[PDB]
């Protein structure tokens, strides 16, 4: 086609600088390529990611990366819903563990990037009772299949 | 004598290859249906049966059986790849109903026994008259099935 | 203009979809099934297709908590408009979405395979309804006060002015065990596939995006254009060799 593009491409430099992978190292991830793009993907991804972890190699770099205000939180804990909803409000980062397939209704709006906005506020509606939605919020979830 | 004379001696009405079912019709519930039509085309025709001689309904009432055991048998009649290779098969079997004869270029079922004739004049069949009404599913088109 | 504003790339295969959407719900008493991937368009070509003909479309909302008698109150309240003998053919959208559970399906399909769900309404509540439409029947020149033919000519308006979309996605066995379950749906409505979009489309929804965007030569717009259809298209065979 002919379009205005640098003589080298790869994408691991476009996704992230070569500082923030000198971070990813320190925080428990190997130096080979491929786990540096799939670790550049998830920061200039624009949906939720679904991540495959067989030998959790992915959610110990998630730890890594999320140092503070990290909650992990499997579907098959009782108050997932109401933890979620208090989360969603004011969380830094949440990860959801197990969910290997056929992802619950109540996640379906969540997981949906479209948010409705009220006036100043940002408003989410999961479960029966619409929850109040921060900017800033992540959303992770893990799967070992 | 007719009912006895048509299930023993044939092997052929009780041949699983010869008659080809759509369900597994039991021999008791096909004697059933046979004496039920038989009852409502004697109550149409018992006045006709004792203006008419003893010969002539003789054989008016082994034509009447004949007609009787057909559908009696006809209906069950059907599956396979195609359904008119299982009916030739059982039309060519029936077509021997002892004494009483079938005219030929025509279906046992196509064709229906007439006191007053004694042709066995085939089905006639109304020629369809156009309707206003808008469903297509309310249209009916008589048919000679 | 007056209902909520819908984006759509109105490519020639999407247009084509809408043309026989339009078809179904021209044919009076016959129903629509849309069968596609989740994003085909089809919920938002339906109700386009809807609104470019003489038709007034109304979906149900489902809720977090939701109940069988919740689900027949907003059924009941659509037969009501529709019982009216000068009103507008009502049109009924539903997906795999609103769908929360498979018991939410079964007055749907009696309703759709004909006239209305039994026992929907009271018995006395039916006679309100059956006096209204004796008026039209009088116009109409059917006969009256017959009790049989009137409560007949109902079951065909009620059949003539209720339109049933419903929109599935045939990605699991699910779907296929509906099929199997629900017998009406198959058969009574008429089935409609949408395939992937070509890639002569793909291009055109590309240069849809790319317009209201600063480039050197605008050469560059309608090359990428094509990238972008190339791209997506090469994701497929490599899906296929994967
Ligand atoms: N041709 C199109 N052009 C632009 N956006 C589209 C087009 N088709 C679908 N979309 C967008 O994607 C969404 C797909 O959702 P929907 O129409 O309900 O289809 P589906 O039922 O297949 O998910 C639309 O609501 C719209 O936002
Ligand atoms: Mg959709």
């Amino acid at each position: 086609k002919g379009i205005p593009i640098t003589e080298g491409i790869e994408p691991l430099k476009i996704l992230t600088t070569e500082a923030i992978k000198s971070k990813w190292k320190n925080e428990g991830l190997p130096a080979d390529p491929m786990s540096l793009e799939n670790a550049a993907i998830i920061t200039a991804c624009a949906r939720w990611p679904l991540i495959i972890d067989p030998q959790l190699q992915g959610s110990t770099w998630i730890r890594g990366k999320q140092g503070e205000n990290l909650t992990t939180i499997s579907l098959s804990q009782p108050k997932w819903l109401g933890a979620l909803t208090s989360s969603i409000s004011s969380g830094r980062a949440v990860l959801i563990e197990g969910i290997q397939q056929e992802i619950d209704a109540t996640l379906d709006p969540l997981l949906q990037r479209a948010v409705k906005k009220n006036g100043n506020q940002l408003q989410l509606e999961i479960g029966g009772d619409p929850i109040d939605y921060d900017p800033n919020f992540k959303l992770f979830l893990m799967t070992k299949l | 004598r007719c009912f006895q004379s048509y299930f023993e001696q044939n092997i052929d009405v009780h041949d699983k290859n010869r008659v080809r079912h759509i369900c597994p019709m039991v021999d008791i519930a096909m004697i059933q249906t046979i004496c039920t039509i038989l009852d409502a085309l004697l109550i149409q025709h018992l006045p006709k049966l004792k203006q008419m001689k003893e010969e002539d309904e003789k054989q008016a009432l082994e034509a009447f059986f004949i007609f009787a055991g057909l559908w009696a048998i006809g209906g069950p009649v059907g599956g396979g790849q195609d359904d008119s290779k299982d009916m030739k098969e059982f039309n060519t079997v029936w077509k021997g109903a002892a004494k009483v004869k079938f005219p030929e270029q025509g279906l046992c079922y196509d064709y229906y026994y007439d006191i007053n004739e004694n042709k066995w004049n085939t089905w006639k069949v109304e020629d369809y008259l156009p309707n206003d009404q808008p469903l297509f599913s309310k249209i009916y088109v008589a048919t000679i099935h | 203009e007056v209902k909520a504003q819908m984006n759509l790339v109105l490519f020639q295969q999407a247009m084509e979809h809408v043309s026989r959407i339009c078809r179904i719900l021209d044919m009076p008493g016959n129903n629509a099934l849309l069968v596609g991937v989740g994003g085909s368009g089809k919920q938002s070509l339906c109700r386009l297709s809807t609104f470019i003909n003489g038709f007034e479309i109304d979906q149900l909302v489902v809720t977090a908590s939701f109940t069988i008698n919740d689900l027949r109150n907003n059924l009941q309240e659509i037969y009501k408009k529709i019982a009216k003998p000068n009103s507008i053919a009502r049109v009924f959208m539903i997906t795999d979405s609103q769908i929360k559970e498979e018991q939410f399906l079964i007055p749907i399909n009696d309703m759709l395979n004909s006239g209305w769900i039994f026992d929907l309404f009271p018995k006395e509540d039916m006679d309100s309804l059956v006096s209204g439409v004796r008026n039209e029947a009088k116009g109409e020149g059917v006969d009256v006060n017959n009790l049989t033919a009137l409560t007949s000519y109902f079951l065909d308006k009620i059949r003539k002015n209720l339109k049933v979309v419903l929109c599935f996605s045939p990605v699991g066995d699910t779907m296929r065990i509906r099929s199997r379950k629900f017998p009406g749906i198959i058969n009574n409505t008429s089935i409609d596939w949408f395939h992937p979009w070509p890639h002569e489309a793909l291009i055109d929804v590309a240069f849809r995006f790319l317009e209201e965007i600063e480039f050197p030569t605008e050469e560059i717009r309608q090359s990428i254009s094509l990238n972008m259809a190339k791209v997506h298209s090469s994701i497929d065979t490599a899906n296929e060799k994967f």
